[PDB]
């Protein structure tokens, strides 16, 4: 027996939620489209030492009528904020997620990862300080990766099974 | 009379049965004479050999993407996409035919059927026809989805066009 944890990824359509996934789960990445409804994965980790069983609840950009959205924001135990640095409006977008998840849950201190992916491409509108001091102002890590080359990909997800076991010692 | 269509469903190519719709002219003109025209074939393009990419049991059946055949693709006789042209008729149970959509003004060819009674979709969605035969067909279809809409068969319209 070892300890499982249920991680939800949110953020507006095309940011590289399923990319990033994905490469999470099986280690590569498709430039193909394919958008998502609702999609689940699991995959046993080793996390600073402690090995652990990830069910991962890859969502729809689209949001369809929030009783089902307010589902998996009930049961989800960390969240996942992914943005594209080349999709300012996607920035613009993350703070309903968070006030959203923040209702559901009743609490300021829930388990999130604000991830600003998209990082290897040139067509970036949205600053690194803008992310960090957003982070900061919700008092939450901000880890920046690419899907396409694997950056940071690993750390966003094992960021957040940190900030998680964090929140469970409180 | 409003404008008839038919569609002629396969499951893997082998039929399945006819569904027909009454599109609503009368009220939803232009987004009306769009189903019509790509369910005949007549401007070069439409439905014809086209998927349901999308079947969510109680939910909807959508199809429509006969540019990318992957649901992401969409064409309308008037460009890529056109606006909504009213929200007078809802999704008011199964059968309705509705516009699929990525946002507002965005209607292309993709469309959806209801199975159930949407009331979240009103305002949002374009209503434009029923169901008028075949909705066990409909039903029938629902078997090859899934809760996420992912379909274990290929759903196809083999055959369409307009009896009136
Ligand atoms: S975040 C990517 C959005 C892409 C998009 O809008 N594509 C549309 C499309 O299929 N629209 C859907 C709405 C939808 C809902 C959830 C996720 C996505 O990706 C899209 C649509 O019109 N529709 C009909 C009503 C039911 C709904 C659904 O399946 O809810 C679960 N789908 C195409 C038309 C370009
Ligand atoms: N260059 C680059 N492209 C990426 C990256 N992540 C995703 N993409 C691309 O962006 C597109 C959308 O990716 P996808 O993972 O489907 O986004 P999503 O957030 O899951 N979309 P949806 O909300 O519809 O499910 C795809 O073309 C994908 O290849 C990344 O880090 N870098
Ligand atoms: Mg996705």
């Amino acid at each position: 027996s070892m300890t499982e944890y249920k991680l939800v990824v949110v953020g507006a359509c095309g940011v590289g939620k399923s990319a990033l996934t994905i490469q999470l789960i099986q280690n590569h990445f498709v430039d193909e489209y394919d958008p998502t409804i609702e999609d689940s994965y699991r995959k046993q980790v080793v996390i600073d030492g402690e090995t652990s069983l990830l069910d991962i609840l890859d969502t729809a950009g689209q949001e369809e009528y929030s009783a089902m959205r307010d589902q998996y924001m009930r049961t989800g135990e960390g969240f996942l904020l992914v943005f594209a640095i080349n999709n300012t409006k996607s920035f613009e977008d993350i703070h309903h997620y968070r006030e959203q998840i923040k209702r559901v849950k009743d609490s300021e201190d829930v388990p999130m990862v604000l991830v600003g992916n998209k990082s290897d491409l040139p067509s970036r509108t949205v600053d690194t300080k803008q992310a960090q001091d957003l982070a900061r102002s919700y008092g939450i890590p901000f880890i920046e990766t690419s899907a396409k080359t694997r950056q940071g990909v690993d750390d966003a997800f094992y960021t957040l099974v940190r900030e998680i076991r964090k929140h469970k010692e409180k | 009379v409003n404008p008839t269509v038919f569609f002629d469903i396969a499951v893997d190519g082998e039929p399945l049965g006819r569904v027909s719709f009454e599109l609503f002219a009368d009220k939803v003109p232009k987004t009306a004479e769009n189903f019509r025209a790509l369910s005949t074939g007549e401007k070069g393009f439409g439905y014809k050999g086209s998927s349901f990419h999308r079947i969510i049991p109680g939910f909807m059946c959508q199809g429509g993407d006969f540019t990318r055949h992957n649901g992401t693709g969409g064409k309308s006789i008037y460009g890529e996409k056109f606006e909504d042209e009213n929200f007078i008729l809802k999704h008011t149970g199964p059968g309705i035919l509705s516009m699929a959509n990525a946002g507002p003004n965005t209607n292309g060819s993709q469309f959806f059927i209801c199975t159930a009674k949407t009331e979240w979709l009103d305002g949002k969605h374009v209503v434009f026809g029923k169901v008028k035969e075949g909705m066990n067909i409909v039903e029938a279809m629902e078997r090859f989805g899934s809760r996420n809409g992912k379909t274990s068969k290929k759903i196809t319209i083999a055959d369409c066009g307009q009896l009136e």
